[PDB]
RNA sequence: UAAAGUUGCUGCAGUUAAAAAGCUCGUAGUUGGAUCUCUCUCGGCCGAAGCGUUUACUUUGAAAAAAUUAGAGUGUUCAAAGCAGGCCGCCUGGAUACCGCAGCUAGGAAUAAUGGAAUAGGACCGCGGUUCUAUUUUGUUG
């Protein structure tokens, strides 16, 4: 079940049993890299790359042609953003749930969104200080975090 | 050219270099082989009378054998007749490390060096043309495990007739019997 | 959460022989699950076990044959000496005639009368019968 | 019921499952290539698309997001692929 | 640095340091042994007490105390005083009436020689028991191991 | 104390008999998915070292007062006991087991935790560069 909520659901990806190249796919590995790299300068995180390569381009999965996942290319290109986009957008949400509380304080519905949100935040930032992908003395404040956005 | 990665060469490994080099100097995939290495090569009995040729090829240039494997097998097989060719990337097994192990390991064994993805790579390359599209291991009642592979129907009949040598090669370097099917439904 | 993906399995091997079912479905696959099959199979207590392999974690497709009364699991797995064996054997087992206690020792997963022709000890896997 | 026996068909009572819930997973989707018949070159597109793609030689709508598989405009002529 | 922060000096007690130098006693060096010892048990002698300059009288290196009893190991949880450290022993209680264990642990002020630079919070420390050093004080600390996430 | 599975670890209950917090979040605690199979002086490949990756577990070996308990021998007239006694000077016992946890030790390596190589200040390999270096001067050292 969901982490905040008393969801059940069951939608998500079905990755086939195949891990081969398409035969239709025609890229080349360095070329789905380069692809990445565009969409990277562009300003996408790597969800959307994936997105975009999967509609557009046909390539169903970035990691069974080059052999690497999006976020490691990117670092290893070294154009990676600074915190992990998960983080990044659990942060976002935070930030807008607090400007719409600041002038709607009778909201009490977004106050207890508003905990949901940071204990989440909390949860994955403590989980990424843990694998040393955030500073130890990284934490969220809720003070200037629009900056972090 | 045979560069043995323990510089052992031996004589069908010359026999199978020299008819290599005759499709380096002059075929319609001249322009390949020329650059390509075999490490070793080897024949076993299969069941019967039938011959395989296991060609073991250093992994770097292994996908790039894959671009022209399906010319180069049918050739070998015609300058050989009846015995069929398979070709094998040549990996070696990095052994399981233990609280004994005196001096094997200074660095994390690689998942890609342990025995388990040393063998399902031999089997994904034994069988190269045809795609494996599922397994199915079947535990008999005397603990004796039998694979079952089902292979793509795209490529059937081109291999059909292998599924008899592929068992052996399997066996032969890997103690394992497998059993090559096709499915009915993709 | 799933834990003891073991306890699932047999649980799942259990209902499936009390309904009377040739079949049973086991997912996810592992290797300690595999072990106590094939535990289970060597003293005619299943019968043979196909393993589905998916690229994340494996299926067991187990023939039943209605020969068990009860597979269970032991959580949590209890160090087991080989003093405390007979106690053990008293609390689970219905008779000193039939049923077995598996564990998981250094010298491999084996019921507990293997454990004392090779003079160990290690942790209770579960029982069947 | 005798679960993945060859003696009783069953691809209608394999497809029919969830995906995740076959024997062995598998995607209910696939890739398609399409043709404009003002363009001239294939695009090859996911059926559950959530982006507006265009053609890589013009400036027409191939494909409309939707809730499950993307809507193709009309005329595209578009066929599975494997 | 200076090493007598101290109102009285501070010296090895084994070492003359003023044995008389003339001209051919002294050619563009002053020279200061350095008294050290190879303490038994396999612990190699760290090399910044062999070529270091620090007044450590409980130092087992180059102090005057005996390693002897107990080879114990903890995890370093608080560095607040001089020359010496709080690590924690964590283990687990055999209940045996619910044949199950319980989380237990005990602090220990260990002693810190100034041999050891660059110790953090979360390093594995092995401390060997020497003579009572202070009030709580009992063991050295013998060799230290970085934690998981040195780079 | 057992009966008391009416304190439930084994092993209890909690819709209505006594009982689930009004409801979420949340640190500690507890619990956590799959996955990795021939190296130091030798006069027996023929004495040895680990300098390498840690524990839990299990098995073993040391060490561990007696008395008590268990238990071997022994007709106290029997028995509780006792450590005696037996044979025609002699013969014989005064055993043995258990002794939990922690500590010590040595095999096993399933299970469970844990570790390395990801800006390579990574493994092996030979090269460029430094030291009184317990002798690289039976000759008084230089």
């Amino acid at each position: 079940g969901r982490m905040h909520a008393p969801g059940k659901g069951l939608s998500q990806s079905a990755l086939p049993y195949r891990r081969s190249v398409p035969t239709w796919l025609k890229l080349t590995s360095d070329d789905v890299k380069e692809q990445i790299y565009k969409l990277a300068k562009k300003g996408l995180t790597p969800s959307q790359i994936g997105v975009i390569l999967r509609d557009s381009h046909g390539v169903a999965q970035v990691r069974f042609v080059t052999g690497n996942k999006i976020l490691r290319i990117l670092k290893s290109k070294g154009l990676a953003p600074d915190l992990p986009e998960d983080l990044y957008h659990l942060i976002k949400k935070a930030v807008a749930v607090r400007k719409h509380l600041e002038r709607n304080r009778k909201d009490k519905d977004a106050k207890f969104r508003l905990i949901l949100i940071e204990s989440r935040i909390h949860r994955l930032a403590r989980y990424y200080k843990t694998k040393r992908v955030l500073p130890p003395n990284w934490k969220y404040e809720s003070s200037t975090a629009s900056a972090l956005v | 050219i045979v560069k043995p990665n323990g510089e052992k060469p031996d004589e069908f490994e010359s026999g199978i270099s020299q008819a290599l080099l005759e499709l380096e100097m002059n075929s319609d995939l001249k322009a390949q082989l020329r650059e390509l290495n075999i490490t070793a090569a080897k024949e076993i009995e299969v069941g019967g009378g039938r011959k395989a040729i296991i060609i073991f090829v250093p992994v770097p240039q292994l996908k790039s054998f894959q671009k022209i494997q399906v010319r180069l097998v049918r050739e070998l097989e015609k300058k050989f007749s009846g015995k069929h060719v398979v070709f094998i990337a040549q990996r070696r097994i990095l052994p399981k490390p233990t609280r004994k192990s005196r001096t094997k390991n200074k660095q994390k064994r690689p998942r890609s060096r342990t025995l388990t993805a040393v063998h399902d790579a031999i089997l994904e390359d034994l069988v190269f043309p045809s795609e494996i599209v599922g397994k199915r291991i079947r535990v008999k009642l005397d603990g004796s495990r039998l694979i079952k592979v089902h292979l793509d129907k795209a490529q059937q009949n081109n291999v059909e007739h292998k599924v008899e040598t592929f068992s052996g090669v399997y066996k032969k370097l890997t103690g394992k019997d497998v059993n090559f099917e096709f499915p009915e439904f993709q | 959460v799933r834990m003891n993906v073991l306890a699932d399995a047999l649980k799942s091997i259990n209902n499936a022989e009390k309904r009377g079912k040739r079949q049973v479905l086991i997912r996810p696959c592992s290797k300690v699950i595999v072990r106590f099959l094939t535990v289970m199979m060597k003293h005619g207590y299943i019968g043979e076990f196909e393993i589905i392999d998916d690229h994340r974690a494996g299926k067991i497709v187990v023939n039943l044959t209605g020969r068990l009364n009860k597979c269970g699991v032991i959580s949590p797995r209890f160090d087991v000496q080989l003093k405390d064996l007979e106690k053990w054997q008293n609390n689970l087992l219905p008779s000193r005639q039939f049923g077995f206690i598996v564990l998981t020792t250094s010298a491999g997963i084996m019921d507990h009368e293997e454990a004392r022709r090779k003079h160990t000890g290690g942790k209770i896997l579960g029982f069947f019968f | 019921p005798l679960a993945k026996d060859l003696l009783h068909p069953s691809p209608e009572e394999e497809k029919r499952k969830h995906k995740k819930k076959r024997l062995v997973q598998s995607p209910n989707s696939y890739f398609m290539d399409v043709k404009c018949p003002g363009c001239y070159k294939i695009t090859t597109v996911f059926s559950h698309a959530q982006t507006v793609v265009l053609c890589v030689g013009c400036s027409t709508v191939l494909c409309q997001p939707t809730g499950g598989k993307a809507r193709l405009t009309e005329g595209c002529s578009f066929r599975r692929k494997q | 640095a200076d090493i007598q922060t101290e109102r009285a000096y501070q010296k090895q007690p084994t070492i003359f340091q003023n044995k008389k130098r003339v001209l051919l006693g002294e050619t563009g060096k002053e020279k200061l042994p350095r008294y050290y010892k190879n303490i038994g048990l396999g612990f190699k002698t760290p090399k910044e007490a062999i070529e270091g300059t620090y007044i450590d009288k409980k130092c087992p290196f180059t102090g005057n105390v005996s390693i002897r009893g107990r080879i114990l190991s903890g995890v370093v949880t608080k560095m607040k005083m001089q020359r010496t450290i709080v690590i924690r022993r964590d283990y687990l209680h055999y209940i045996r009436k619910y044949n199950r264990f319980e989380k237990r642990h005990k602090n220990m002020s260990v002693h810190l020689s100034p041999c050891f630079r660059d110790v953090q919070i979360g390093d594995i420390v092995t401390v060997g028991e020497c003579r009572p050093l202070s009030k709580t004080v009992r063991f050295n600390v013998l060799k230290v191991t970085k934690a998981a996430g040195t780079k």
